[PDB]
């Protein structure tokens, strides 16, 4: 999975 | 609203308690109540709002993916009736409702009252994010309009952030991160995704020398997420 | 009930889907609907019911403990108003409602229709468990009656399990595990807790030689939990 | 924490 902002 | 009788300060206090208890549905309802008091949100309060709904929709998205996978395999396989589709639709509808709720708060009236770059970019990024989550489950007459709404919100946030914020600003960095994922996952534009992630990373790298130790740590954390995606995508 | 229009088999199917999606509130509502169809539950269906509500109340208990800890420290410290107590009470009330719902299903009419040892002990253990969860948050005129209701349910389950099941039976083992925790945590009887855990462990150990490889694995898993508690308690 | 049945 591509990471998005935490 | 069921929070109409509670003080704004008490809603914020209880949002922080719900976060400590990992009660994110409660957290979201408290922060929705705080927004509906009609005053602008501070930086800390904006982050509480974002944390709450991100966790709520995050659980729904994870559940939707599990159920969609089961549904896709059923369509390859013994017939088991309408139940998988029905329950996937139930979760999907609940997810769309949360997204609509967030977008409603942004439109009434967080964005129009947000004049500083740090608040306006924050809310526009959120608008892009929740249209992106709608886009993930869209399969209909308006999937394209939903995608263009996400793109338009992200683009406006990008234009402001480039004019008004330094390249290491964590909000700017997180916006570019998520817009690059939009390009890769939603818009079928992996080259645009890669280009944006690289450019964003390289421009932040060249600005790190201006930062305190604490800001350096904040910026490099998000830069690592850009790097992780570039490694996955290339 | 909102599940009154759905087929029993479809409710069971959707309970299994919700488990795969980690949607335990949904799982519990589906299984509540299945129970209210009025037919007895199979072994697999009983376990679905137990898994669903255990996860729901487990999250509430964890949240209640976080909030109670914050509340206890506030009472040692700057005054911050009624909000901590209010929110702890909110979570507490929601937890008590779930416990009451489960106890209502057992009383109407799962227990009275349960004639086999494996079903009757299962439901009586559940009754003890949910009175125990009520006891964990009780601080009033009926804390003692709640504790005695848990004890009475566990005791009846124990008497049946000792007469009707082998010492390695996983239901018997899990019942004795939880009754020993009742003694240690609720009833202020750590010596009784230790005695029961030891005796239970030793009697199971002596019966392992009768078991298949698969049943041996099921029984030793629960025996390890008894051992873990004995190591913590001694 | 004391462990109870899974
Ligand atoms: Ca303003
Ligand atoms: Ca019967
Ligand atoms: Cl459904
Ligand atoms: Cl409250
Ligand atoms: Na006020
Ligand atoms: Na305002
Ligand atoms: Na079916
Ligand atoms: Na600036
Ligand atoms: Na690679
Ligand atoms: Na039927
Ligand atoms: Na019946
Ligand atoms: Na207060
Ligand atoms: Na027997
Ligand atoms: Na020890």
């Amino acid at each position: 999975r591509s990471k998005t902002s935490c | 609203g069921a929070m109409g009788s509670m003080e704004r300060a008490s809603l914020i206090q209880k949002a922080k308690l719900a976060e400590q208890a990992e009660r994110y549905e409660d957290m979201a309802a408290f922060m929705k109540g705080a927004v509906e008091k009609g005053e602008e949100l501070s930086c800390e309060e904006r982050n509480l709002l974002s944390v709450a709904y991100k966790n709520v929709v995050g659980g729904q998205r994870a559940a939707w993916r599990v159920l969609s996978s089961i549904e896709q395999k059923s369509n390859e396989s013994e017939e088991k009736g309408p139940e998988v589709r029905e329950y996937r639709e139930k979760v999907e509808t609940e997810l769309q409702g949360v997204c609509d709720t967030v977008l409603g708060l942004l439109d009434s009236h967080l964005i129009k009252e947000a004049g500083d770059a740090e608040s306006r970019v924050f809310y526009l990024k959120m608008k892009g994010d929740y249209y992106r989550y709608l886009a993930e489950v869209a399969t209909g007459d308006d999937k394209k309009r939903i995608i263009d709404s996400a793109r338009s919100a992200y683009q406006e946030a990008m234009d402001i952030s480039k004019k008004e914020m330094p390249p290491t600003n964590p909000i700017r960095l997180g916006l570019a991160l998520n817009f690059s994922v939009f390009h890769y996952e939603i818009a079928n534009s992996p080259e645009e995704a890669i280009s944006l992630a690289k450019t964003t990373f390289d421009e932040a790298m060249a600005d790190l020398h201006t930062l305190s130790e604490d800001s350096y740590k904040d910026s490099t954390l998000i830069m690592q997420l850009l790097r992780d995606n570039l490694t996955l995508w290339t």
